[PDB]
């Protein structure tokens, strides 16, 4: 879950 | 070597080093020309060499190099002995000059180049330092902001920078850490280095022939230290100086100790 | 590799250093969502959300690289444990290992090259409650077979009844948790 | 040995029960014990000494026993009680002393000094009384091998080691690290110094860690931890590691912040202390280990901060120290103590009658080279030596 | 003796319990300032470590009492015990060790630190009583050695620091008569109870009772219960000694005196 | 009695005494005739000496053994005698000092003294076996 | 992290090899070649420095991590050669009236040396053992040298007429004198154009590595006629242009850093 | 009542500190300042003095044991000083010109020597350890020294052509020189003018003060340069009127004499 | 315990230990003051030293006498109850190690693992004297 953001923020990387 | 060391108290104290140092090292004394034109002789060196046989130092492994003047002194030290001593004047004007001239050999120093027309630099911590040598170096600084533009200068007008050094033979700028500053620098005259401060010299000893300690060595002014290798004498002549020096050499060379970190005939290490 | 085969998840005292290269991927298995306790990078993001709502500091260009730093720094040192059949075997980054029995707390050889193949494939747990711990409270406050297993399975229920029954054994490692938690 | 304990004890039984005035009805079984005892030694005859300065004494037992039919104890029997139990008293005396004077490697618990050896035999063995005593008990325990136990108060159990460990040195000494201890009889005063006070070092914190391996395993110790380390907290002077030149300590004392004393069994955790101080306890423990912090104080005053500089000189040097003493214990094996004289004895008796060097024990019996190797055959010798000793004080101490 | 003062109590009449080192001061390592600043630079005050048997109390003027009247400053500490001795041996010394060397110590609040160079003086005019419900008992003035106290709950140690009227300049150099005070003169007392004896029954160095007790606590895990603190810390539980940790305390220690007596 | 007994030279920690009534402590404080700086600047050659060099020895007697009777750590009987004489406000005699301060009853051990000691030390130890 | 300290090491036989560091060393480190000015004039190019930066890029270094020295000839290379970096590599070529000038050089630079002063006026200096060498460097340099007999007298040399002297050096930049280890010389030496430092030999520098684009192997660096070693970190090549050497070099460099070890002092 | 004589002697820590031996000396001693005549040039007063001696009077020291005594410059003080007084206090002026004449002076008065005489003509004098220096009075004092080898021949001079000498001293009213301890020298020195004597320095003097009433401390008393001590009893002051530097002496008198201590002799 | 037992001094071949818990072996590396051209080629004055120089010794225990139990090349004990183990999937005891490797087993011989190890290897060999 607060893990969860990091993983989050990773799979949206492609939005960088 | 990263290894530990270990030891004991039981261990009994061994015999003397001092009378086989001196065997095995050389001695390195700075004086000015000052003192040879007051003595005005030729042979004062031989005799010292004589004198320094009775306390032990033999006859191949004292010398003595004279400089004309401390900025010239400063302009590139070539120190490359064993111990070296350096008598030094005191004079109001070149209080800065002589106290740049002690941060500089007192301490030993990593020393990486610059390029200033190309790039701009920043300090990172208290102990780096710019150090700027040369014939005449005229330095100026405009610090810059995040979008790389001026606070109260004008990345153009060099008259706009703010001049911390004019017309001084030995420069160490000393800026705010954190913020990148652009430079404006007699390059046909000085070279000027990002140097960090390692730990210090202990092969050399300054000497002030002359007045009260004003020697600064750290650049934050509230430690103001005062180094074992830094005496101070009073003067109206030189030989007395001479005969104090060489009657007080062990004394000298006690608080004196090799390095440690490695051999280098410069008063600097460098490593690009 | 040691253990059945090759796996990349175990890729390397000579035991003490395995498990800790080892565990510098058991960070991987925490951030990879094969964990089931309270998963250290998770209280790493708590403390982050309760600093940067707090800390007047904080602005466009600042956050960026402070959320990595915090994500890098936070939590050096971080222990791990796998379960099987009645018997835990932990592992560190700091080099240290510990096998012992769940019901009674008496260490044992850890064996490595089954460490290996159970940590590989078996889910991970996280050392909150690590061993020292774990010891010193079942020695001082006598501890239940219920609230072992649940400290061992790092239950939130548990661990915040006994954060609200005032165990100084376990205050203890919270502050230290938040005292690497420092940036 | 079973047999000369019940001789101490019955001879010591007999100076004190055997006294003018006293009644038969209180004696009665003790002058059974005596004349079975004068029955199994008359006929008998005994050889002594002959080792080093001590003498050679032959001894010709050929006694009375006593009679049964007085009620109240006269000096015409009290006179023969005292001419006979200060025969037995010196006999034991030499005996014991014959026995703490000899060694060997092989078989040291059987018995040395052959008259002894005799005295061991079958027919001797009707005079057992009674094995009450510690040390005779732990013996017929280790006889019968069984858990045993000696209970000891400050036991000297760590040898005299006064010594340093530097992480970072250099040849003028003027920034280093590392952890200075002393470890004699039963306290430890460890103290962990840093010349810049972690002005460099991660999150301004040094670690500091110290482990003792103690040869034989203790078990519900009684300990008392206490900061701030006294021997090492005043100027000092110190030599090198190969004593080729010196340095200088200029202490200055922190709290020990973060603190763990975890006493451990080869390997395994025992018991474990976080923060604890005063008296606190191990119930089984063979290793220590005492791991502490110095933590650069972030708000400082001017005073204290004019001390440490950002600089080398650093003429203050940050330490964080620890005393930890053993006031109780209980071991298996034998050692010495500050409440016991069974060493004392041994040792005064060794340098009296000038016993040369032996193959177990070292000369001298210096407790530090005794300590630092407690092989199989120095500690059933040790024990052999002090239950004698206990023995031989008993009757005279 | 634990039985027979148990079938003494049971069978009421005076018991006692004959001690060597007793641990009857819970440990307590802490100071007390009567002028203070926030920037520590002109400090009185008295620091004290209770711990076991021993108490070294050490009495600190940064000033050396140059402004106090007649160049005198006063020093007192006040230590009630939880349980009365009796017959107590006591070994009292001056210089205490562990309140002589420099120092670097947080305030109460712990928002700053503050620096102590100390610089030890004996102590003159000093009294020890020895007080029982507020009656002096026993009083001591400037003896030392090995004294007596044959009745007593309270201790009062008075001591005072009286500035030297007659300097050399090494020691006067370190007394100026302005602020900085760059020496701070301090006057410490060692004092440790060595025999005693007690109605009540209490910790030692000599007897295991407490190790065995923990021992066996520990090894069979055992909740904490209503009296007892957790893992049995002697200084919480020396700290409100009840009569019910009292009796509790008395009875563990007697069956752990027999189980003794049998398995070591 | 002036004869030598034992002697120890550069043995530290823990030692024996089998009889002595003298003891003979003889240390030296020997130069370093190898110094770093830091520690040569505190030895100078002239007067003022900011640091003075020291040499110290603790020495603790754990155990011994006495032809005669003395005061310990451990046993009560010369507490008990001296509880008992302030509690019955006794007057000072011809033998023991005023208050039986064991400084000056050591100071003086008159065979007198010695006798009265073992004697009162002894029926307090009788009385301490009834009431502790 | 002691310093000025000797300490025995420990290690193990169980331990397995490490990942390579190359690909990080050629990062965090730095790269200096010399090559000669004839190089940059057959080529006639202001653009092969950023071209050979770019070719490096592909080999790994990055783009601010190698520097190009030029230095017009060997001998005024040889006058106080001041290599300060972490990788140096030199290009040397071949010359037969130079062959002792660049043996000197090679001796000078491949090797760590321990150099203190020298006072020719006042003192009589002398060799202990065969590793202590008297170097000068300078302009021109004219040395002549009076061995001395147990009574300070001179043997085949007048202390006062110099012509007397024997001559070593002949108008050089560079000299590295050996002379007989044990007995005390008088020396001439016109110190105005040319410095001379007593220096003692210690272990290689493994940071420099030399490279004859030319003729057969000659350089002998060590002063005794008997080893006459040919090195790791002493490389030999047959040219005719300067492009295919520098192509050359960039191919074979993780090859030169493999051959060479960063500095231990 | 031994003299000539050091025993042992003994002590405790048990005894309390007796009463103040101050307001009893001041009665029992006297004492003694010495000031420039520009002090009472800037005066300019016919009673200062028993002005002063009034305000003592209520510090304790009555009135006839006080006593003033000018000088007319530090170099005219310094040639042959007699100071005999239960409390010497001196006022001493700062100049950057006459810095080693006013440490020589501190040196001379507040140190005790042992002055033995010296017949330069007729022997040949050396030092021995690195307290045996040579104190020059006198009005013009021009001092040279040669030193000698084991077989009494020049070192760097020649013992007959005096012009050859080395010149420590040229026209000083007081020198005090250290040479090199272990060889002869011969010397020459205007012995009309000027007597020297072989003085070693013993354990302090410390019935005299020094108070520089200028610029910063100076005073290297130690002829050893590595130690640059500041003793108790040589003090600093800043100032702009003589009244006010006496008012300061005056209300501080009690502070000095603590600083002071009586002779041993 | 430190105290020396035997030394043998420039002997070779075979030879006896009574009693010892520590080998020390001490040897030389003595260069060949005369030396012929073909090895003076390979000791060079200077640092590139393309030979090392080494001295070897080797140190067999034939046989001994032990106080405690161990493994030999003779006896099958071990081998039997390792086997015994890897055939019944025994898990890891608090006491052995895993795998009853040898070398983890003979790197802390505490008692416990002494005393249990001569339990097995006894009923060892009482199982090996009827199913061998
Ligand atoms: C050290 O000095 C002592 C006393 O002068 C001397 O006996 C000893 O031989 C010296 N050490 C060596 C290695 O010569
Ligand atoms: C070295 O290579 C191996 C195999 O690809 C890899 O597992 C390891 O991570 C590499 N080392 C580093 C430092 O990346
Ligand atoms: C010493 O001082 C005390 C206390 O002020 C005083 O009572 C006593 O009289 C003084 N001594 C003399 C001799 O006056
Ligand atoms: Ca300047
Ligand atoms: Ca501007
Ligand atoms: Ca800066
Ligand atoms: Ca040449
Ligand atoms: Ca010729
Ligand atoms: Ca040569
Ligand atoms: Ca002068
Ligand atoms: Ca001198
Ligand atoms: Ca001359």
């Amino acid at each position: 879950m607060a893990s969860l953001i990091y993983r989050q923020l990773l799979t949206n990387s492609y939005t960088v | 070597i990263n290894l530990p060391i270990t030891g004991s108290m039981d261990t009994a104290y061994a015999n003397s080093t001092q009378e086989e140092t001196f065997l095995t090292s050389t001695l390195c004394l700075y004086y000015p020309t000052e003192a040879a034109t007051e003595i005005n002789d030729n042979s004062w060196k031989d005799t010292l060499s004589q004198l320094f046989l009775t306390k032990g130092w033999p006859t191949g492994s004292v010398y003595f190099k004279e400089y004309t003047d401390i900025a010239s002194f400063s302009v590139d030290p070539q120190l490359y002995c064993d111990y070296n001593v350096v008598l030094m004047k005191y004079d109001a004007t070149l209080q800065l000059d002589m106290s740049e001239l002690a941060d500089l050999i007192l301490n030993e120093w990593l020393c990486n180049p610059m390029d200033i027309t190309l790039y701009y630099y920043q300090q990172t911590d208290e102990a780096n330092k710019w150090i700027s040598m040369g014939s005449s170096c005229t330095i100026k600084v405009c610090p810059l902001n995040t979008q790389t533009l001026g606070i109260g200068c004008l990345t153009t007008d060099t008259a706009t920078f703010e001049e911390v050094a004019t017309a001084e033979k030995l420069v160490i700028t000393d800026v705010v850490d954190g913020v990148n500053h652009k430079l404006d620098v007699t390059t046909a005259t000085c070279t000027i280095r990002n140097c960090k401060k390692l730990g210090p010299r202990e092969n050399v000893a300054v000497i002030q022939v002359g007045g009260s300690d004003v020697l600064d060595i750290t650049a934050d002014p509230t430690t103001a230290p005062q180094t074992e290798r830094m005496m101070r004498i009073n003067w109206k002549k030189w030989w007395q100086v001479f005969y104090t020096v060489v009657d007080y050499v062990n004394q000298i060379i006690q608080a004196m100790s090799k390095r440690s970190r490695s051999l280098n005939s410069a008063a600097f290490y460098y490593r690009i | 590799s040691v253990g059945s085969s090759a796996s990349c998840w175990t890729d390397v005292s000579s035991i003490s250093t395995q498990t800790s290269t080892i565990s510098r991927r058991l960070r991987l298995k925490e951030m990879a969502t094969q964990t089931e306790g309270m998963n250290f990078d998770d209280i790493s993001a708590a403390v982050l959300k309760t600093k940067i709502d707090r800390s007047t500091q904080i602005s466009p260009n600042t956050l960026p690289d402070i959320v990595t730093e915090a994500s890098e720094k936070f939590i050096p040192n971080r222990a791990y444990r796998v379960i099987n059949n009645d018997e835990v075997f932990e592992a560190g980054t700091d080099g240290r290992f510990f096998a012992y029995r769940v019901e009674t707390f008496d260490e044992i050889p850890f064996d490595v090259q089954k460490f290996a193949d159970l940590v590989t494939d078996s889910p991970v747990i996280s050392a909150i409650i690590d061993f020292k711990t774990l010891k010193n409270l079942n020695d001082n406050y006598g501890i239940s077979r219920q609230q072992a297993f649940n400290l061992l399975r790092s239950d939130p229920r548990v661990l915040r009844e006994f954060i609200n029954q005032d165990n100084p054994i376990i205050r203890n490692r919270i502050e230290q948790l938040i005292m690497q938690c420092r940036l | 040995m079973d047999v000369l304990y019940s001789l101490s004890k019955t001879l010591k039984d007999a100076r004190d029960k055997i006294v003018e005035g006293t009644l038969y009805s209180n004696v009665s079984d003790l002058i059974q014990q005596f004349n079975q005892m004068i029955i199994t030694m008359n006929g008998n005859e005994f050889q002594t000494g002959g080792i080093g300065n001590l003498p050679i004494r032959n001894w010709n037992f050929d006694f009375g026993l006593l009679g049964t039919t007085l009620l109240n104890l006269d000096a015409n029997y009290v006179e023969t009680a005292r001419n006979t139990i200060d025969y037995f008293v010196d006999f034991v005396d030499n005996v014991c002393m014959d026995e703490m004077v000899r060694e060997s490697q092989r078989n040291g618990i059987a018995p040395q000094s052959d008259s002894l050896r005799k005295l061991s035999g079958i027919k001797f063995k009707r005079i057992n009384f009674d094995n009450s005593s510690e040390y005779i008990e732990n013996w017929n325990l280790q006889n019968r091998r069984q858990r045993t136990g000696f209970t000891f108060h400050k036991p000297n159990i760590f040898p005299y080691s006064a010594s340093f460990t530097l992480n970072r040195s250099q040849p003028a000494h003027d920034n280093l690290m590392g952890t200075m201890w002393l470890n004699a009889g039963s306290e430890i005063q460890v103290a962990g110094f840093d010349y810049s006070c972690a002005i460099n070092a991660p999150a301004n914190i040094q670690q500091f860690e110290h482990i003792v391996q103690l040869r034989r395993v203790l078990t519900t110790a009684t300990i008392t931890l206490l900061p701030d380390a006294e021997r090492f907290s005043f100027p000092r002077v110190i030599n090198s590691a190969d004593g080729a030149t010196t340095w200088y300590f200029n202490p200055v004392i922190l709290r020990p912040n973060n603190v763990e004393v975890e006493f451990l069994l080869n390997g395994q955790i025992i018991n474990t202390y976080q923060a604890r101080f005063g008296t606190i306890i191990a119930r089984n423990f063979d290793t220590i280990r005492l791991s502490f912090q110095l933590m650069r104080p972030p708000n400082m005053t001017p005073a204290v901060a004019a001390l440490f500089p950002n600089a080398q000189p650093f003429e203050h040097h940050a330490t964080v120290g620890l005393t930890l003493r053993i006031e109780s214990a209980v071991c298996e094996s034998v050692l010495a103590d500050a409440s016991k004289t069974m060493l004392a004895n041994v040792t005064s008796v060794r340098q009296e009658y000038a016993i040369p060097v032996g193959p177990v024990f070292p000369p001298g019996m210096n407790w530090t080279d005794l300590i630092t190797n407690y092989s199989p055959s120095r500690e059933d010798n040790l024990q052999r030596v002090f239950t004698v000793a206990s023995i031989r004080s008993m009757l005279v101490k």
